[PDB]
């Protein structure tokens, strides 16, 4: 179906530059707008342009005019935003989505009807660190009832893009995740599942 | 620039109830739509030009306003309805939108589902340590969690952590953790 | 450039109804009106209608009132003429045609409609000859007689091309609802009766 | 003969003004048209069908503000289209019942080369109409002037 | 609704004569008065719009003019290509009407018929009928009546007649003109004649 798909998150250096793609299927490609939307400190939501992708033709918001230019490719169905000179204040998630506006629409319905899912960007000089993993398990004094309760710990990873999955993705339920926090310049998060007793 | 205010910030309506968003506008503006982002997805879009449900949305949202005031109806709340919801103009460039409000759904009080966990080897290999303790499956979102080390109580290296609330059983979950060397 | 398509002749029976297609192509559809007029026998033009491709309001001329109906589709760019419970004095041509600036500005190739309860039928093909005597003495004058055919058209020729120059063929007539042609040629007296005419008749609804 | 509009004002008999608020696309993009639809809006009646025949035409209607500058195009009245800003007065539509109906106008307009940003501002004017009204019956002909403002910006991608 | 009038049905011209053609409405009509033209082969297209514009591709030989209720159109040079037939139609009220058409001819020196006439085939007679027939042949001009004499007498009923179009090569008109009896009523006589002036 309809679907727009961008690319996964990134980490970048103060002053650089970065160009985020957002690639269209299942659909006419040029028979509707693109717009991008940044999301800041995870509440605060701003719109960044507007983009025409017969003509190229791009309708900027005066905030962001010297830090993101929008292009387009009709030859893969591609559209891209690029960000000149990242600092602290340009971490956000940027989300492309598919926009009605453009034409005459007999309905009146001009919106963003499809989004796809944002690309996370932070800007940080420190370097990556790889995870350390350590499993949790249930001290002796047991009390085992019908169920019982497992974790994970992960410590000390950077940036901030971790995924837990217990027994390679067959369960979906009884599963509780918990958003990661900053300590000492690193981050660390950890998981609980619920199983019956075996 | 037309700023768009949301009021209150937070929000909270008993299942079956019918609950009322509000967002007012600096300037006068011809139309209002709203959008819907649960947690870890995209926003969505709920209600267009005031007044008209978008396709596959639910009859039980509605919307109404003119000038500078309009708001959001939710007639009976589901446990699904858990979310912030935004507000949003394209009548005056720039296109703004609103600051978001969040919506909680209040239910019967549960315990928390206790459970503790000692230092594992790997960790204990490098030399330090780190204990960890679960709280699953409780209500409501205020809760605090103390630590006790060989009868005596520990007051700093505790960090805590609280899920959202759940879209099933309306529930939370907190994790609490203590790090400490050998 | 702006071009405007139909679809091609029709042939139907009385009682019916038919429905004919426009299709426009090289410029903004919904922008301009599109009309339909329809020209008799005899080739007096009398105006049907006129349809908005923007949101579908029609109006009509009050004497095809009932009996004809116009719609478009403008995803594909076409219009549409019903025209229902056909008589004999529905055949004609019906065009469409785009308006601008209050004139009909281009125009449709054009539909041709026969109504009739007629069948399929082969042609009779008679010799005409002169009588006792020559009308003249320099020129002699042969005909052909093609009677009582279905459906239009027909050609015919002399000599499988040949005598390609003093020939008349007049057009058809109806009769009994059957179609009546005759063609006629003129050769010198001294080719005719030494040198061999014949008339050749074909008929491609028959395959004669 | 009587007209009002969609939000109930009304111009009484012999003539008057009136002011007509419309909702237009946000965007329009290069190439593409803005439908400014007045059938919707623009409501007539006739008094006394029973003895008198009116007849309605355009006898101008003119560009302002953004239009003016930034669009051009032709407007849709009762079987054919003309330019716009309109060069000479339109033929006649008839109006011959007491229960009102639409006056059918409308404006298709697109962006001239060199369009960008905010082409229309909220608020602003856009477009002046005149209907001219004559009748059958008597001396009478009158003129309804409409004025026609943007209910919103409108944008172009440069 | 408004009748629309055209003076003459037909025109004799020569090549690079001065043609006009008129039209007449039964009321005023503010200008809004088109002219088309339809070539033999059945092809429309406009010529002039209110009343004085040239349609994009038109030739300028071209010309409208008028006002009120009377309009008028002018070709420059008469040509070949100009040989067809001129509709006049008002836009000033729904419904829209056409005038009745005016066809050009070319002018010629008069020509008269080349008259023949042919007694029943034996393959008509044999399926039970008999068709007499009558032509006539590059006359000039179009006008010509046919009168069918049997044995004396007078007839009006049972015949058809077919006229062509102004032939291009010479512009001469031709008619034929054919009797339709069965073969008993047709044995039962002698002198079949046509007579046409
Ligand atoms: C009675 O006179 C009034 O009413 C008729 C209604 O058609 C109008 O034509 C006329 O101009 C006046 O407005």
């Amino acid at each position: 179906e309809v679907l727009l798909k961008q690319s996964g998150p990134e980490k970048v250096k103060p002053g650089a530059s970065v160009k985020i793609p957002c690639k269209a299927s299942g659909y006419t490609f040029t028979d509707y707008n693109i717009d991008w939307v940044k999301q800041s400190h995870g509440t605060s939501l701003e719109w960044i342009g507007h983009l025409d992708p017969n003509s190229g033709g791009t309708v900027y918001n005066q905030k962001f005019r010297g830090k993101a230019t929008l292009t387009v490719d009709k030859s893969s169905s591609t559209a891209y935003l690029e960000l000149r000179s990242l600092t602290s204040e340009d971490t956000a998630v940027y989300y492309c989505a598919r926009s009605t506006m453009g034409v005459y629409r007999s309905d009146g319905y001009y919106a963003m009807d499809y989004w796809g899912q944002g690309t996370s960007v932070t800007v940080s000089s420190a370097k990556t660190t790889p995870p350390s993993v350590y499993p949790l398990a249930p001290g002796c004094g047991d009390t085992t009832g019908s169920s019982v309760t497992l974790g994970c710990l992960v410590k000390g990873y950077f940036p901030e893009s971790v995924t837990v999955t217990w027994n390679s993705g067959s369960l979906s339920s009884s599963v509780h995740t918990f958003p990661a926090l900053l300590q000492s310049g690193l981050y660390t998060m950890s998981s609980s599942v619920t199983v019956p007793s075996s | 620039q037309i700023v768009l205010t949301q009021s209150p910030a937070i929000m909270s309506a008993s299942l079956g109830e019918e609950i009322t968003l509000t967002c007012s506008a600096s300037s006068s503006i011809s139309y209002m739509h709203w959008y819907q982002q649960k947690s870890g997805t995209s926003p969505k879009i709920l209600i267009y030009s005031t007044s008209n449900q978008a396709s596959g949305v639910p009859s039980r949202f509605s919307g109404s306003g003119s000038g500078t005031f309009y708001s959001l109806t939710i007639s009976s709340v589901e446990a699904e309805d858990a979310a912030d919801y935004y507000c949003h103009q394209w009548s005056s460039y720039p296109w703004t939108f609103g600051g978001g409000t969040k919506l909680e759904i209040k239910r019967a009080d549960a315990a928390p589902t206790v459970s503790i966990f000692p230092p594992s080897s790997e960790q204990l290999t490098s030399g330090g340590a780190s204990v960890v303790c679960f709280l699953n499956n409780f209500y409501p979102k205020d809760i605090n969690v103390k630590w006790k080390i060989d009868g005596s109580e520990r007051q700093n290296g505790v960090l805590n952590s609280w899920t959202d609330q759940d879209s099933k059983d309306s529930t939370y979950s907190m994790s609490s953790t203590l790090t400490l060397t050998k | 450039e702006i071009q405007l398509q139909q679809s091609g002749p029709e042939r139907m029976k009385p009682g019916a109804s038919v429905k004919i297609s426009c299709k426009a192509s090289g410029y903004s559809f919904t922008t301009y009106y599109i009309h339909w007029v329809k020209q008799s026998h005899g080739r007096s033009l009398e105006w049907i209608g006129y349809i908005d491709p923007f949101n579908d309001d029609t109006n009509y001329n009050q004497k095809f009132k009932g009996k004809a109906t116009l719609t478009v589709d403008k995803s594909s760019s076409t219009a549409y003429m019903h025209l229902s419970s056909l008589t004999s004095e529905d055949s004609a041509v019906y065009y469409c045609a785009r308006s601008y600036y209050g004139s009909l500005d281009y125009w449709g190739q054009g539909t041709t409609l026969t109504v009739s309860s007629a069948k399929t039928t082969p042609p009779s093909v008679y010799p005409l000859a002169p009588g006792s005597a020559a009308q003249t003495n320099s020129m002699v004058t042969l005909g052909c007689l093609v009677k009582g055919y279905f459906p239009e058209p027909v050609t015919v020729t002399w000599n499988s091309g040949s005598l390609s120059s003093g020939v008349h063929t007049f057009p058809a007539v109806l009769q009994s609802d059957l179609y009546t042609l005759s063609s006629s040629v003129t050769v010198p007296s001294s080719t005719w009766p030494s040198e061999t005419v014949t008339c050749n008749v074909a008929h491609p609804a028959s395959s004669t | 003969f009587a007209c009002k509009t969609a939000n109930g004002t009304a111009i009484p008999i012999g003539g008057g003004s009136a002011n007509v608020y419309v909702n237009l696309a946000p965007v329009v993009n290069v190439g593409q048209n803005l439908v400014v639809d007045l059938s919707t809006q623009i409501f007539c009646h006739n008094d006394y069908p029973e003895t008198i025949t009116d007849y309605v035409t355009l006898q101008r209607g003119s560009a302002y503000g953004g239009v003016l500058s930034n669009f051009s195009g032709t407007v849709k009245y009762s079987g054919s289209s003309y330019p716009f800003p309109t060069t000479s007065e339109t033929p006649r539509v008839v109006y011959n019942s007491r229960t009102d109906k639409p006056w059918p106008v409308a404006l298709y307009l697109t962006p001239v080369s060199s369009a960008g940003g905010v082409a229309i501002k909220a608020g602003s004017l856009i477009a002046v109409l005149i209907l001219r009204q004559t009748n059958n019956y008597n001396s009478d002909d009158f003129q309804f002037v409409w004025n026609i403002y943007a209910n919103n910006d409108v944008v172009v991608p440069t």
